[PDB]
């Protein structure tokens, strides 16, 4: 329990700050069947990226 | 500024160095646009994270040194500049 | 001249991914006049052999 | 993003601490709220568009002058984009609101948003018109309950704003 | 959470979030109480839990705590213990979050390489977070301890 | 569907399905008979829904079925009322599936061009759906009527 | 890709038909199998690396010839694009299990794969017998009931490499 | 203009402009004052053609000006008027360039969204814009008459 | 692509001769007949939406299973891919009348077009009865010498078709 | 890409044993031959644009047509091409020579080159004839010793071609 | 990027003068310390992965906050972000003595490091206490002749972080 | 090789070898006796090298040996064995190749993933290389025995 403790106290780093991440959701277009609405969704993808 | 828009665009990225503003000024300044594109797109580093199926996404880079601040500025950056050179608009009030 | 439609397999020699990447090793798509050569460079010097070649346009 | 569940998670992770009756009590406290946001955004998402729609023609009949020529919201392209900002606005109010957190518009909406404004010559006195005016035409649409809730995002926008 | 990934979701595809969206997030949140619970009763037991998992885990792997282990000696022990308890806490959050996103932007990205780092057996990581699933579960009742289970079971394979 | 949607968010990421994902599913599929009777209610009681969706949307605009109308004359009413049944069965279809996603395929996608080509006033289309709405969620309760009321709110969203 | 829900739903679509009793009781049929699916996707997550590990040690003692030099399965980089692509098929049979439809496995698994591996060299008939493997670790694992369930989807995949 | 559009696309490709593009610049330029003296013409006649142009719009719509209408009473059929000056004024200015550009950015780019939010109807835009051409290719000669009725069909179909 | 020019350019080059009388008198033909069609292009592209309109709607008149479920033409998404061919059926049919030769056409829409609605389940059949339409609507619009120089490269897509 | 120890070494890897005194012969072999091939391809580096030079003009010569009007070389652009391939011809042979191995011809010069040539329509019998006249410019330049390893290349390729 | 031989190159390439004594004297002194740098960077390559274990163990322990909770090497993101750091540290280290040079380190370590850390919430301090920890455990290894030039380098990254 | 290298870089830039890459080259060349003179010495001292590496690896980790553990039995040591003979096989190849394209290509690309699935821990792969790499260095003479312990470095450090 002695070895856990924080330090720092209520001024310390959560999680959230650090580094920039990139987008979670990937957006592909699979070889082979597609669907109509995921489709769409990667159109808009590519037009807003 | 084309230069970092395209990186931006196509590479989810700032302008990692002065040597790729210069081989892109020189595509630029020869060739033209079509040109510069076809070589951001054919790059190496394309097809290593997007290869030939991933919409490119925005990406902030660790290496090399300085591209990280420089990836977070752009990503972060809208866009400044009016969408037509028709119709100014101009600050200023009409009073009722 | 005019489109290719070229088919092509690259394999994998520099890592193990762990995406699917059936569709990047396996493709044919259409490849027009201007860009077939830097395009068949790149398949070479990316290890990948060049299945076939055909001429649909010109 | 991070939404008031993951508030309380950073601020007892930063600690080292296991949940304590407080965060416990913030934790029903969301819960409680949770179908009323739940409610209050299907609800604006029905009526998007309406909403844009009174809110556009309040801030177009205030300020005639952003319409008239020689104003930041006089062409259509001009218009279109006025209008598309305010559909930004209000999606992502209804995000926050649904998130019981501001930190998506912080990170999405107002970063960057002033000096973006400045450099287009868009006007922010007359865009905080337009988010205000959008608050009071949501308000009447989501309830009394859920109107305080959403004027809490919409003030945070025109405080971001301004 | 349920909330932030649904958020996200419909955010990334510039949308309103879509009926069944607000469907699960209505589940989520009438399902608030009895996970919020489930967390309070892990969290009233987490001396006991941690140290019967230690048990267990020094128990089925000997090697650890023997001599030329990584968790040899007590400093080094108590160590391992405060890295079970930092992620039975990371199991709370997520409970509580309805979703292992905690868990895993807390205690997964990078774990192989911070206990490569630290010359830690990520089989012992393995055997360790099940020691305490079978603890933690103990205590639940069944549909409890299943759900529990779950994300507990998420850790196991991120460590794995 | 529901599974449809978290399968293809789990492939993205090439990872196996989340705690999350899960427990959304086990949502989704615990709730299947309570829809199933949704859609069975409704389309027990298609023709009456139809008929008076048609009857308030020609009241609120005698204009289509006026001369010079889009919809005026007994094909031209038809063809009308015929959307009215295609849409109607897409809100069922929607029901059981969990979402919106067979509207979106079926009805949807390219629906502003095809009723464009068609001379089709969007406006009379949106308010033909708010009908719809009203006399379908007529016949259910106040529990189903909530859920189905999303679905058609959907619906006139993206006519609109 | 398309769910067992989707797939009434276009039939009953291409016949411009609402459900009738055949419909709703092959949607209920589903409903009823979810729970026993979420419970061995869940279980097969968990012990994805387990099955792998036994499914491969299997293969390859039945037949060594692949991992000795000259075999298919001789390198690291070798081993690892086995041991991988067991993994993408342990993974995409847990889909189509959770599905309830093969059609995840034509679109993102076969699609192709036969001619991949025919230029490539590996061995089809062995990538078969270690599906045959992954099928008895993981009917050996998630129980009797869903073992049939997950060896429907698994003798999918070998008759579509086959 | 005809000059900026050769200008850009010599910019787009780094070189100087092709002989064929300073022949398209050269005969633009041959032709400038015939296009100032229909600007100058459709200029002069901006009240008429207005005023006829409303009156052949409403003579058909009665129901526009009527209660209930989306231009009724005076400010709004005045507004009307000023969006038919807006396109004419528009128009001249196309003339003058030798190219659809200024109408088109000006007032063709985002206008389904405006009069979507003003609850205009695309069809009055569109019949309007007819009886415009109508009227003013009624004053202008023939030559003049076709030229000035191009612009006018771009707007036309643009607005459809 | 290439235009009458060019091809009479292509030929005297390959050819490696200067132009001859006859090349000349085929430049002087095309010359000759360029007002007719930029007017003609102009009363299309004028009047291109209306065309399409009617010829589906005659088209779908004629077939009105095609829109039906079942048919090719059901749905939304189908209904609005058919008219936007036949758009792109119209558009590419005025570029090559424009250009006095069918080359734009084979370079840019009948490459593989039999194949792709052959692999996708389109009708040719039904397809060559809209362009059919199409061509009765544009020679109603654009008159009798117009409707003769469309009338070659609308029977140039019907055919390629087949 | 493999050279002469690459390909030994691959050869007794698919064994799985180690050098024999048949792998340390070949070894010492190439490392003996290493010298000599370091100076062929300084020496062909060198010359590089005067063997093109010559081996066009001769090519040229002994087949006039093929750059007169109806060529295949005939134009700046396809003559370009023409040089061009004459180019990355001598520089890959330069390349297979240096490295002992004629694989690198096979990986980055004849894979897909073939198809390629069929599909335009060049002429193969005249490319041959243009190696023949790099092999034979070449070997003029290097010495008889190199001159005969660099014909193995130029043989290579001209084969392949074929 | 700038070496020994390459910074004599450049300043003596801006004056426009050909090589002196005094250039060729600098020469010789890297060429004779040429071997130490070689020998000391593969004992570095070796030794690696121990250096930074022992260095980012001696860190945080006598710097416990930074991995208790809210510090900023705590997560397994942040914890592996840090020894990733040091292993860059160490990596450009290892450069800039092989190359005799400290402009690598400016130029590819230096450049924009104490803003961009800034922006992160990194603090300096401890990453400069980290690199002297790096120095102390990399000296033991290397000997103190390698030492000294080791240190000149982490001193160089420890004073331009400072 | 050192040949393959210099080609793949060359032809990277579309380019002749510089003199840089020729010099490259031709000291390799000139150094191949006396590697392939090493690659003898390794290659004849077969089971003095493996038999003296497994048994002070099995010394200094008796683990692995022990029950329980990965090497334990006859048939795992003669794996364990045979793995050590994989790797110094590899390390004649890349001493004879000039660098460390065979140990990488046959070895080191994806052997993490390799013995995860195989449950071997890398520390003792990281031992039994180091074991392999004093063994091997004891046996040569100072000039060759550094540049073989480059390799089995190389080695080590691809396995930690
Ligand atoms: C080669 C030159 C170079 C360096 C050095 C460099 C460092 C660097 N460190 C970063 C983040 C970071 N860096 C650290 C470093 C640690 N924080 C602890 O307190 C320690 C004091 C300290 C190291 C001893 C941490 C914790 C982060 C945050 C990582 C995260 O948010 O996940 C980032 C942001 C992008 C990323 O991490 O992917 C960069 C670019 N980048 C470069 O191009
Ligand atoms: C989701 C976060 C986000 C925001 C907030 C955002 C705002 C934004 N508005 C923009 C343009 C614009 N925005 C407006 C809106 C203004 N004009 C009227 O006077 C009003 C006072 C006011 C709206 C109520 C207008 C007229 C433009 C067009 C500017 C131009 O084209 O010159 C632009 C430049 C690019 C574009 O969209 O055309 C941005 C980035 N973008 C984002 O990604
Ligand atoms: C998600 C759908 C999907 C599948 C199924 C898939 C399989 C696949 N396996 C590959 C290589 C491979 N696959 C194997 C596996 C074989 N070796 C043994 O003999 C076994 C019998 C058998 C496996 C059980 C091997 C050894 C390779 C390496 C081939 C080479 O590089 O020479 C490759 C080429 C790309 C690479 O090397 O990484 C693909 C695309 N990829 C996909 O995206
Ligand atoms: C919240 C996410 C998070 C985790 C999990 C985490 C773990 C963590 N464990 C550490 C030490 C340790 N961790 C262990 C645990 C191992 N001992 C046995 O081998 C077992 C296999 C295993 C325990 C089940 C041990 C023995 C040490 C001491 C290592 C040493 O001092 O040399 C350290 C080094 C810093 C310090 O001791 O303060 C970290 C950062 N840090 C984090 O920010
Ligand atoms: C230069 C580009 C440009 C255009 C074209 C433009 C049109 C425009 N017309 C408007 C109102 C209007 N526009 C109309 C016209 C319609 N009423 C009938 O349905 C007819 C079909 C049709 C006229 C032919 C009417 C009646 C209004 C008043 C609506 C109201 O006040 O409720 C408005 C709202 C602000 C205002 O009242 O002035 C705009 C911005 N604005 C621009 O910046
Ligand atoms: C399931 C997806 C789907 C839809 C929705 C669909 C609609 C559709 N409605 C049509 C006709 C029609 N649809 C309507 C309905 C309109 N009349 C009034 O204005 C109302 C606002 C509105 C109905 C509420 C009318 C009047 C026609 C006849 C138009 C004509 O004869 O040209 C047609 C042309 C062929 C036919 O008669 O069947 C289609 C394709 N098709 C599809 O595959
Ligand atoms: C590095 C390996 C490699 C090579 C060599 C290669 C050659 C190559 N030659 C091409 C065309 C050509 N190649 C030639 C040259 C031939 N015709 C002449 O008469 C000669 C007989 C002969 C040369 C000695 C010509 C004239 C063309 C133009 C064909 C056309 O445009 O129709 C093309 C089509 C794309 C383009 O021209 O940009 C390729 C890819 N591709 C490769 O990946
Ligand atoms: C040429 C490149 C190459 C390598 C290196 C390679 C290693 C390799 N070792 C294996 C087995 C093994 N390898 C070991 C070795 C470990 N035991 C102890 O932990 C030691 C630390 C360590 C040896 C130094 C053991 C014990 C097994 C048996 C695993 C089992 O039966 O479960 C296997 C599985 C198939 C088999 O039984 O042979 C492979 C693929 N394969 C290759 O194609």
């Amino acid at each position: 329990i002695q070895k856990g403790k924080a330090l720092r106290g209520a001024e310390g780093d959560p999680y959230t700050i650090g580094t920039r991440r990139s987008p979670k959701p990937i957006f592909w277009v699979p070889q082979g069947g597609t669907n109509p609405t995921e489709f769409q969704n990667v159109i808009r993808a590519a037009y807003r990226q | 500024k084309v230069i970092e828009l395209l990186t931006k665009h196509f590479l989810g990225r700032a302008p990692q160095d002065q040597a790729e503003i210069q081989r892109y000024n020189r595509i630029l300044a020869g060739k033209g646009l079509k040109v510069a594109i076809e070589e951001v797109l054919n790059s190496d580093e394309y097809t290593q994270l997007f290869g030939e199926d991933v919409v490119p996404f925005k990406r902030y880079p660790t290496l090399p040194t300085g591209t990280y601040l420089a990836s977070v500025a752009t990503n972060d950056e809208m866009i400044q500049q009016s969408g037509s050179s028709y119709s100014p608009s101009y600050a200023g009030y009409s009073y009722p | 001249t005019r489109l290719f439609k070229v088919t092509a397999l690259i394999p994998s020699y520099k890592k193990v991914r762990g995406g699917r990447e059936l569709q990047n090793t396996y493709f044919t798509k259409l490849v027009e006049y201007d860009r077939w050569f830097a395009e068949q460079q790149r398949i070479q010097k990316q290890g990948g052999k060049i299945l076939s070649v055909k001429m649909v346009a010109g | 993003m991070q939404d008031a569940i993951t508030s309380v998670i950073n601020t007892y992770d930063v600690q080292g601490k296991y949940f304590d009756t407080s965060a416990f009590d913030k934790l029903k406290a969301y819960y409680a709220t949770g179908e009323l946001r739940v409610r209050a955004a299907g609800t604006i998402s029905a009526n998007a568009a309406t909403i844009i729609k009174e809110a556009s023609a309040k801030l177009f009949s205030n300020q005639p002058d952003l319409v008239r020529p020689g104003g930041n919201a006089y062409t259509t392209r001009r218009y279109a984009a006025c209008v598309r900002d305010m559909d930004y606005f209000l999606r992502y109010a209804t995000y926050a609101m649904l998130a019981g957190d501001t930190s998506i518009l912080d990170e999405r909406v107002l970063n960057g948003l002033k000096e973006t404004y400045n450099s287009l010559g868009v006007p922010i006195s007359s865009t905080v018109q337009g988010i205000q005016a959008m608050k009071e035409v949501t308000g009447s649409l989501v309830g009394s309950g859920a109107a305080k809730e959403m004027g809490v995002y919409f003030d945070y926008l025109s405080s971001g704003l301004s | 959470s349920v909330v932030t990934k649904a958020i996200v979701s419909a955010d990334a595809e510039a949308r309103y979030l879509s009926p069944g969206e607000l469907d699960r997030i209505r589940g989520f949140v009438s399902s608030g109480e009895r996970r919020l619970r489930v967390a309070q009763t892990l969290t009233e037991s987490r001396e006991r839990i941690i140290k019967q998992a230690g048990d267990q885990l020094f128990q089925k792997r000997p090697d650890l705590v023997s001599p030329g282990g990584n968790a040899y000696g007590a400093e080094r022990t108590a160590s391992c213990l405060r890295d079970l308890d930092y992620y039975l806490r990371l199991v709370t959050f997520g409970i509580v979050a309805g979703d292992v996103t905690p868990i895993e932007e807390i205690g997964v990205i990078g774990v192989k390489e911070m206990y490569r780092n630290l010359e830690v057996p990520l089989p012992g990581m393995v055997e360790a977070v099940k020691a305490m699933k079978s603890v933690a579960t103990g205590l639940l009742s069944g549909d409890d301890s299943a759900e529990v289970g779950y994300y507990f079971d998420y850790l196991a394979g991120a460590l794995a």
